[PDB]
């Protein structure tokens, strides 16, 4: 498997933002809150992240799971949980 | 006298040479698979010589090597005995490890021990080789442990995975439950018989050997996993494919039902032991494949499919089939090897996912991968002329045609649909659907190393029973007038499984949604075995290790009993002897006692 | 402060001071002398020739003049047709049983 | 350290004789001992009655 | 040949002329071809060597031989000076008698690769000679404990008779 | 890319395991030649009958010339 | 050499090697005390070599 | 520490979900049946008694604890899958990296002296940041596990080293 | 003879008058020597013993023993030099005193030609090895534990002292080929069951069997490194080596007196080896397998069976040389972690590569894996204690079963799995400790394949 780097990272984390239909494309930002200016329901954030873990395959804890908000912080735990530096 | 026995030997002499050159380090420490691997494979054309020798004239060695030592009237040495079982089990065996060896160099292409790794595989493939040659039953003891703890650590190839140490220590541990129905054997054949070499047994006419063959059944059960021992070798999957692949497929875990095989002649005079060989078998064959058709992991699957295989071999053992037994090893021998590979092909490429829930598409994908998986699966099932068909169709048909117990012979043919049953599972879920896997498709099987050593498999399980059964004398006696009824069920309940699995597997396609049926809830749960059977008993033993045992007698009553109350004594009456008043009067007092008794009382004046 | 007495001391590297430190002594020189008397008088003289010398011991136990006493025996008795070996093994024809 | 002490050496100083720990230690002290006496005594005292009138057969039984 | 052919009897070999009718060419004749100009003339030759050298300088090398000397029937009670080549030589024939049972274990089992599946009544004479040979090391050796000594052999076998007898007068009635 | 690789010190286990293929086969070889090499000189004695008039040596009752050698030497 | 130092710290090398030496003396001096049955067990006497007295030292 | 009730139910949306999608495993049922799990969630949203939420929770898990699938989908990286700590016997401690003999040290140069720049930073910034620890520690020893940044500039969060320099996940 | 001992005890003025840093090198080398003119000892004739002299002789029993410790003389001083090294000259002189001085006793034992010349020595074993255990123990309880040690022994080895002396007042001379000539049958008179028991209790003790076994634990636990291997490798058998010798005069008494040992030894192996399967400690561990192995080998000698004779040796042999080498291996990771508990220092195989070999092939041995002469010592006796009555292979085989899981526990607990964070004084292991282990695990295979040398007299 090539090195997946940040860039790879956020081409990918981004794209399925964009593919919710809920997160129309022209308002995604890398750092766009979710619930304070999508207006997303935090109750479909948990589901989001499971989007994320089939996106990237691996699990995300419940601990950070509510924690994981922003999708530039979505980015961030994804480099390091899998040592992604470049 | 001829090349045939000299280098059917050497055969043996030329895998040892890969671990002699690994030891010296100097040993090259970049293309060592590269190696072993070339050197297994003129082992096996070395080994076709023999064969060759043996279908033109038929003649079995004896090789009395080095005397090891002398017991009075007992004689142990290392002798080799080169049957009919032991001449072609060495082929085939050298074949299938040798296609392993090729797929073992793609899979595990960045294992930084890799070589660690096959020098492993030479160590098992010794104590093989030297567990189906063995001309007396000490040498055949040695492979019989040699295998196992060399199962032990390839299982436990991940050290740090904790399960893995779990699955390692529960493959010794059933072994070993085994090896006492050995040790068994052994001790009876020396105590009565005088000898271990099979030759001695055999004269000697044991045909009363009620606690031996029960020795030798229990060893069987162990190593082949049967019920009662089975779960183990589904528990064996935690280790690497190519290890399951060939160990744990048709090469380690064929070796309990080879045992019999060997000691066929005085099995066949009882008459009461092979009924609970069928028996076992018959058990074993539902279990396994009950449990088989619930599983998610193709590892699973595939093993629970061998299981239900050796569950069908020692059925065939069980009214006095012991060389179709033999000739079953051998098919199994290339179809179920090619399974592991090719499940572990679609396992390495799609991102180490084991997970059936997460395939489908897969045909397309992978044209070679699913056209391997589908002859494989053909020749399980016993697909006319074709692998399977020239020794399953032949034993159901057997079985069926013969005085055997009634339910046993049921089972059978339960198992036989039961296994199209799992077979469709694989090919409908992993292949014959819509992609599930993470988006990021690395779908690969263009290596030459896969793809030689899977045509290289491929190849010989397309002709396979043809040429061995159109070889190999007859000798077994043909029965021929079936009622077309139950000749035709050989291929009438597979293909009446097929029907029902197919059908029920679609209904996944039908949006209705089922809460899960009781029978769905024990049949996935492996069976109920696990969860209980390595949970009861474990708690138990080691909770009376510590509360009792230990802390109740080692630690609190045998240092109370004799050495505590003897301290407890002697300091007790130490002190009111050294507790004096240091007062004359009382001293001479004592003194004026011990005159009187002295004198009169105690009678020593008369 | 109980009594006056010293700190636990730590356990020295002897791999810090020589990073060629054999584990056997402090110092370098004798420690490499004592490589080369253990492996020496060890592997060399009493593994290899001692394995040597219990491999090509002279007969013990008298296991091969036993076997040259035995064919010679054995193709006496069967020259004659005689029993192959007796059930008695002290002649019972001198034995003087009580009554 | 502690769980060390506690399952090495501080259990006979907390030990007492009791009822329980009786009982307990003397089920499993010569409770199985004289069992496994009695099984071995009946099939040591089966054996030889079948051979000192020659109900048993060991013709090739030499190496005992 | 080295070994005796009276101690180890070997019934002649009765091998097959061959006599093929199938026109294709029989493989397994050429391997045996090409291993004999491959493999086995150049050990041939090997060997021939060391033999020629081996004759060169030719030593010997005898069989030790232990006279007869008074067992312990008629060794005096006590009298250890007597007892000791009494237990000796008792010591020598326990194994000889060893090596006995084992020439026949042996002959027994070359049977049973030699008849093959004849083995069952082919060579009934090599079982009916183990059984013989079995129960006389019973009633010689067996069951002496493993602190046998002459006294204990003379004293097991005196019972022998001892019982032997006494069916023999039961017998005569 | 590469990147380093840790890795506990092998070299201490290295230069071990190199000590005994040195001090082993240092005796090793040459007994290993000297077993052979009497083995292509003097070879293997023959079981020959006791000639007449004259008694064994005490370490001739072997066959093999180390054996004997040995039995001649020590015992 | 340094021999006078030498000998001084390597003068313990060879207490046991003569030990060995010691050892076989008395091994070779305590026996003759035991001969008294010198080529008289009946197993093994036989007649004695013209030049050779005794059989076994 | 306070595992508050929204909490609660955003994990059995989850972990429920992800046994729905081990039954219905074809994506076109698992994306239907999510739905409508979905849509049977935030319907009743609107409940003013929080004890009346707990108890429409205590018969929730009772029906997923039969609802659970005997073999749920865990990715093989998580506990419970079949790559769980596989490569865990190949990482090593770096400090074991000292242990190496200088030779072996010599093969990598400019790496361990890399390594020794590391091994200055930790020196100071130890002290630092432990002094840091100490002036804000809060009293009656620490209430949570979750660890302060570095307040001023310069200085490294404090007990930084062994997360900063883990072995990577894919030590090979 | 003669050619052992002398060299032996002229080994201790050696240490004595060697330089002030040449003692452990000097030491070494001729301890080596010893080993190799006690393997000239090893061999043997045909039936009769290798006689010297009034004073001493040897057997096909005693050589194996005797090669055994003096090849055993070097790997105490291999194995000592690590926690001595920060000791004053004198006391590391004494400590080399006292086992030379204890080698010097064990050589004297087995090559006695009389049980009284064996009984003296038998218990002066125990002075040295007390001073070991007490001295340079590094515990606590060490003082408790050489208490226990000298006291158990004492407690049976005295009643012997009075049997020997009867045997003598009634039999005559007590010379070993004496008494087994003029053997005579033990009557059943109640006087002959303590006469039996005396005779007996005394070997049992220091071959501890279940109940008479709690000194072992103890000792073997608190001894420094040298005194756990002595005391587990060469001291045990000094029981075993006195049965042999001893049974001779409790015939047939010995088949009727045997059910109360053979009752306490087959039921502890399986009780012991349960302890075993939850040990905190790892040396208990090895300590307590080391009362299985040894209890095995007492049903092997009770039994009086030709085959129980020769696999009683075998497992002699065996057993104590796995012993040794494991309790090298409990002593190898102990000063790295500084303490005794298992799971302490867990993942040992990632940090120390080679180490997980040696401790892998200690564990087999010790596992009874064939072609190991414990394989050959343990399945010689299933057959013997088989024929003597076809139940015991429950109990016979049940112990392999239970050996199998604690043997490898040890293995995945200790070698493998995930290295404990915390610890970083880990360092790669010395050479000294590698080269140390190989002089134990290389001879165990030699003689795979000569068991004939350690079969024992009945061979
Ligand atoms: C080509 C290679 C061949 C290899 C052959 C196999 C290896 C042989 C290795 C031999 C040396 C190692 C073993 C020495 C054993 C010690 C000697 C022994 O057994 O008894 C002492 C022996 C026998 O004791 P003795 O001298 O009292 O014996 C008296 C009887 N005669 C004289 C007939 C032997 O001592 C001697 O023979 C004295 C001379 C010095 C011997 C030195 C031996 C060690 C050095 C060699
Ligand atoms: C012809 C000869 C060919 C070369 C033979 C070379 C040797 C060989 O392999 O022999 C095979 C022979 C095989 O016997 P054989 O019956 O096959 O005859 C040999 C000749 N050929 C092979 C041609 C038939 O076996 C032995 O010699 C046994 C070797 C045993 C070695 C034991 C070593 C022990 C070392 C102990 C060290 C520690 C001591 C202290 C501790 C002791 C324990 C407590
Ligand atoms: C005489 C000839 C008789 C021939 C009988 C042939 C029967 C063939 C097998 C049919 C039943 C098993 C089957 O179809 O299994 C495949 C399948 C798996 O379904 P499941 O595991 O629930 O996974 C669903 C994922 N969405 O669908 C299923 O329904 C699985 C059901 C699991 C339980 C099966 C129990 C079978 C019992 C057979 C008899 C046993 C002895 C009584
Ligand atoms: C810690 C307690 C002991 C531990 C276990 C040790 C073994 C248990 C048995 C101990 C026996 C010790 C005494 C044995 C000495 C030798 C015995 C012997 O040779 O047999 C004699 C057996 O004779 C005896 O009476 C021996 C002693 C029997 C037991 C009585 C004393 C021993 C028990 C108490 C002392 C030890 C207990 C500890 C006390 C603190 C034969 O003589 P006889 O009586 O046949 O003489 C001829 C004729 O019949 C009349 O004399
Ligand atoms: C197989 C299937 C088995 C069966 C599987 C489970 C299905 C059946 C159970 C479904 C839930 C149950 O009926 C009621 C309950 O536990 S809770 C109701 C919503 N009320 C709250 O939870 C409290 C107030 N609300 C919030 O806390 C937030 O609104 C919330 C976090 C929910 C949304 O995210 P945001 O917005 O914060």
């Amino acid at each position: 498997a090539p090195p997946l780097t940040l860039e790879a990272i956020k081409d990918r984390v981004l794209y399925v933002l964009k593919l919710y239909d809920k997160i129309d494309p022209e308002k995604l930002s890398v750092n766009s809150h979710f619930m304070k200016d999508l207006g997303l329901d935090s109750l479909d954030q948990v589901e989001i992240i499971m989007a994320m873990e089939d996106e990237f395959g691996f699990e995300i804890p419940d601990i950070d799971a509510e924690k994981l908000m922003c999708p530039q912080e979505i980015v961030d735990y994804i480099a390091d949980k899998k040592d992604v530096y470049e | 006298m001829n090349p045939f026995a000299s280098l059917t030997l050497t055969t043996l002499i030329i895998l040892t040479i890969p671990i002699m050159m690994s030891n010296s380090n100097i040993y090259k420490t970049n293309l060592y698979p590269n190696y072993v691997k070339t050197t297994v494979s003129y082992a096996f054309t070395l080994s076709l010589v023999p064969l060759l020798m043996f279908m033109h004239t038929g003649q079995e060695m004896i090789i009395s090597n080095w005397h090891w030592m002398t017991l009075q009237t007992v004689e142990l040495s290392l002798s080799f005995k080169m049957d009919y079982f032991s001449v072609m089990f060495i082929p085939v065996a050298l074949f299938v490890t040798w296609s392993i060896m090729e797929f073992s160099m793609w899979y595990m292409h960045s294992d930084p021990f890799i070589n660690r790794f096959f020098k492993y595989l030479v160590l098992f493939l010794i104590t093989m080789m030297i567990l189906v040659t063995a001309n007396n039953l000490f040498q055949l003891f040695i492979g019989w442990e040699g295998v196992g703890i060399m199962s032990f650590l390839l299982i436990g190839w991940w050290h740090g995975r904790t399960d893995a140490n779990t699955a390692a220590l529960q493959a010794i541990l059933y072994n070993r439950i085994g090896d006492i129905g050995f040790v068994l054997s052994m001790a009876w054949f020396l105590t009565h018989s005088n000898a271990w070499d099979l030759q001695q047994i055999f004269m000697l006419n044991n045909e009363c050997p009620n606690m031996p063959l029960i020795g030798l059944l229990l060893a069987a059960a162990g190593k082949s996993a049967q019920f009662g021992l089975h779960p183990w070798l589904p528990s064996a999957m935690e280790g690497p494919t190519p290890v399951s692949a060939l160990l744990h497929s048709s090469t380690m875990v064929v070796a309990g039902v080879f045992l019999l095989i060997r000691f066929y002649p005085l099995m066949e005079t009882n008459k009461l032991v092979q009924t609970m060989t069928l028996c076992l078998g018959a058990i074993t064959t539902l279990f396994t494949a009950l449990c088989a058709i619930t599983q998610n992991d193709i590892k699973k699957i595939v093993a629970f499919s061998t299981s239900s295989q050796l569950g069908l071999m020692m059925v065939t053992i069980g009214i006095n089939q012991p060389h179709l037994a033999f000739l079953h090893i051998c098919m199994h021998a290339f179809f179920k090897a090619m399974l592991f590979m090719c499940s572990g092909s679609i396992i390495h490429s799609l991102n180490d996912e084991q997970d059936i829930r997460k395939m489908g598409g897969l045909y397309k994908a992978m044209p070679f991968t699913t056209t391997a998986l589908i002859i494989g699966s053909l020749a399980l099932t016993g697909m006319p002329y074709l692998t399977g068909f020239y020794s399953k169709d032949l034993i159901i048909e057997a079985v069926n045609m013969s005085y055997t117990n009634a339910w046993a012979l049921l089972m059978t043919l339960i198992a036989t649909s039961l296994t199209a049953a799992y077979s469709t599972r694989i090919i409908f879920f992993a292949f014959l659907g819509k992609p599930r896997f993470p988006p990021l498709v690395l779908i690969n099987e263009n290596n030459p190393l896969l793809i030689n050593s899977i045509k290289r498999l491929l190849i010989g399980s397309i002709f396979a029973g043809f040429i061995i059964s159109n070889n190999i004398p007859p000798m077994t006696v043909p029965n021929t007038t079936m009622p077309l009824y139950m000749k035709m069920t050989a291929l009438i309940v597979t293909i009446m499984g097929f029907m029902l699995a197919l059908e029920l597997n679609n209904t996944t396609y039908y949006l209705k949604f089922k809460y899960p049926s009781q029978t769905y809830k024990f049949s996935n749960m492996l069976g109920y075995y696990p969860s209980i059977m390595h949970r009861l008993p474990t708690y138990h033993n080691l909770s009376m290790s510590q509360k009792s045992a230990s802390s109740l007698l080692d630690l609190i009553w045998l240092e109370t009993i004799l050495p505590k109350t003897t301290s407890f004594i002697q300091m007790k009456m130490s002190i009111m002897v050294s507790n004096q008043k240091g007062l004359i009067k009382l001293y001479f007092l004592s003194f004026l006692i011990t005159i009187m008794i002295s004198m009169t009382l105690f009678n020593y004046h008369e | 402060i109980r009594l006056q007495e010293d700190p636990d001391p730590e356990d020295e590297n002897l791999y810090e001071k020589n990073p060629d430190s054999h584990g056997y002594d402090k110092d370098p020189i004798v420690d490499l002398w004592n490589m080369r008397v253990v492996f020496f008088f060890g592997f060399s003289i009493v593994l290899v020739l001692g394995s040597t010398f219990v491999a090509y011991l002279p007969d013990y136990r008298m296991q091969e003049w036993a076997r040259r006493e035995a064919e010679r025996l054995v193709k006496y008795r069967e020259a004659n047709g005689l029993p192959l070996m007796e059930s008695n093994c002290f002649d019972p024809n001198k034995i003087q049983l009580p009554e | 350290i502690r769980w060390t002490y506690a399952r090495s050496a501080n259990i006979y100083p907390n030990f007492r004789p009791t009822p329980k720990t009786s009982l307990l230690g003397a089920l499993f002290g010569i409770g199985p001992l004289f069992f496994w006496y009695y099984v071995f005594k009946t099939d040591r005292d089966k054996k030889e009655k079948l051979i000192q009138e020659g109900k048993l057969d060991q013709t090739f039984n030499i190496s005992y | 040949d080295s070994w005796d052919k009276d101690v180890y009897p070997e019934p002649p070999r009765r091998t097959p002329a061959p006599a093929p009718q199938t026109s294709l060419p029989n493989p397994v004749t050429y391997l045996t071809k090409i291993f004999d100009l491959l493999v086995d003339r150049p050990v041939t030759l090997a060997r021939e060597f060391i033999e020629q050298q081996h004759a060169k300088n030719r030593y010997y090398y005898y069989h030790r031989e232990f006279r007869r000397v008074p067992d312990i029937t008629e060794c005096e009670e006590k009298d250890i000076l007597c007892m000791f080549e009494a237990e000796m030589q008792w010591r020598r024939d326990y194994k000889v008698d060893q090596e006995i049972v084992n020439i026949i274990q042996e002959r027994l089992k070359a049977c049973q690769q030699r008849e093959g599946e004849s083995y069952r009544q082919n060579c009934a004479k090599e079982l009916e000679q183990f059984t013989q040979v079995s129960k006389a090391f019973q009633d010689r050796y067996s069951d002496l404990g493993a602190h046998y000594s002459a006294r204990k052999c003379l004293a097991k076998q005196k019972q022998r008779m001892l019982a032997e007898r006494k069916a023999a007068k039961e017998a005569a009635a | 890319k590469r990147l380093f690789i840790i890795k506990p010190s092998g070299f201490y286990d290295r230069r071990f395991l190199k000590l005994m293929r040195f001090y082993i086969l240092l005796t090793g070889i040459p007994v290993a030649i000297g077993i052979t090499l009497v083995n292509v000189f003097i070879g293997e004695a023959e079981l020959a009958d006791i000639p007449e008039g004259y008694v064994p040596e005490h370490w001739e009752y072997f066959k093999h010339p180390i054996s004997r050698w040995i039995a001649r030497t020590f015992y | 050499m340094n021999v006078l130092q030498i000998v001084r710290d390597h003068w313990v090398h060879i207490l046991v090697p003569v030990g060995f030496v010691f050892g076989c003396y008395l091994d070779r001096r305590s026996d003759e005390k035991l001969t008294a049955f010198r080529n008289k067990s009946l197993l093994f006497k036989r007649e004695l070599r013209p030049n050779e007295e005794v059989t076994w030292k | 520490a306070y595992l508050t009730h929204q909490q609660k139910v955003l994990r059995l949306y989850k972990r429920a979900l992800r046994h729905l999608e081990s039954w219905c495993v074809h994506r076109d049922k698992y994306r239907y049946f999510a739905c409508l799990m979905r849509a049977r969630f935030d319907e009743h949203k609107n409940e003013k008694d929080m004890v009346k939420a707990t108890q429409l929770l205590r018969q929730a898990e009772e029906e997923f604890w039969y609802g659970q699938h005997p073999q749920p989908y865990i990715f093989p990286e998580s506990p419970g899958g079949t790559s769980y700590e596989r490569y865990e016997c190949y990482k090593v401690p770096e400090w074991c990296l000292d242990d190496w003999h200088p030779s072996e040290k010599a093969m990598y140069p400019d790496y361990f002296a890399k390594r020794e720049q590391w091994k200055r930073l930790r020196r100071e910034s130890w002290e630092r940041e432990v002094k840091q620890l100490q002036e804000e520690t809060p009293p009656g020893g620490p209430r949570t596990e979750a660890l302060p940044p570095a307040r001023k500039e310069g200085d490294l969060p404090p007990l930084w080293w062994h997360i900063v320099t883990r072995p990577r996940e894919r030590p090979m | 003879m003669l050619k052992i001992i002398i060299p032996t005890t002229m080994l201790l003025p050696m240490t004595w008058m060697s330089k002030h840093n040449m003692i452990w090198i000097n030491a070494t080398v001729h301890s080596l020597l010893i080993s190799l003119i006690s393997l000239s000892l090893l061999n043997q004739l045909g039936e009769n013993s290798l006689n010297f002299s009034l004073t001493f002789f040897s057997d096909s029993l005693s050589a194996p023993l005797l090669v055994l410790t003096t090849w055993l003389l070097p790997l105490m001083l291999m194995a000592s030099q690590s926690h001595l090294s920060k000791e004053t000259t004198t006391r590391k002189k004494l400590y080399i005193t006292m086992l030379i001085l204890l080698q010097l006793f064990l050589i004297m034992t087995f090559t006695a030609t009389e049980l009284i010349l064996f009984y003296i020595l038998f218990e002066a074993t125990l002075v040295p090895t007390l001073i070991i255990i007490t001295r340079w123990g590094n515990q606590t309880e060490r003082l408790n534990a050489g208490l226990y040690f000298l006291f158990y022994t004492l407690a049976g080895s005295l009643p012997l002292l009075v049997a020997l002396v009867y045997i003598q007042n009634t039999t005559g001379s007590l010379n070993f080929l004496i008494i087994h000539y003029w053997s005579h049958p033990l009557s059943n008179s109640w006087s002959n069951i303590f006469m039996w028991l005396a005779c007996i209790m005394a070997f049992m003790v220091k071959m501890p069997l279940y109940g008479l076994h709690l000194w072992l634990p103890k000792a073997h636990v608190e001894a420094p490194i040298a005194g756990s291997m002595v005391l587990a490798a060469v001291l045990l058998k000094l029981g075993g080596y006195g049965m042999m010798r001893i049974t001779t005069i409790l015939n047939p008494l010995t088949n009727y007196m045997a059910y109360p040992f053979l009752m306490l030894s087959m039921w502890g192996m399986i009780m012991t080896s349960s302890i075993c399967l939850r040990q905190t400690d790892l040396k208990s561990l090895i300590a307590y397998s080391s009362v299985s192995h040894m209890a095995l080998v007492i049903v092997a000698i009770m039994i009086q069976t030709p085959w129980s004779f020769m696999g009683a040796t075998a497992l002699m042999i065996a057993h104590g040389l796995t012993s040794s080498m494991l309790f090298c291996l409990a002593n190898t990771n102990y000063e790295r972690v500084h303490s005794r508990t298992m799971i302490l220092a867990r993942g040992l195989q990632t940090l120390l590569p080679l180490m997980a070999t040696w401790w892998l092939m200690a564990s087999l041995t010790n596992l009874a894996l064939p072609p190991s002469i414990n394989l050959i010592g343990e399945l010689f006796i299933i057959t013997a204690s088989f024929s003597w009555s076809n139940i015991t292979i429950i109990l016979m085989g049940m112990n392999m079963m239970i050996t199998a899981l604690y043997s490898l526990y040890m293995l995945i607990t200790t070698q493998r799995g995930k290295y404990t964070h915390h610890i970083n004084n880990i360092k790669a292991s010395f050479t000294r400790e590698n080269a140390l282990m190989a002089l134990h695990i290389l001879p165990l295979l030699l003689l795979t394949l000569n068991p004939k040398m350690i079969l024992g007299p009945l061979y």
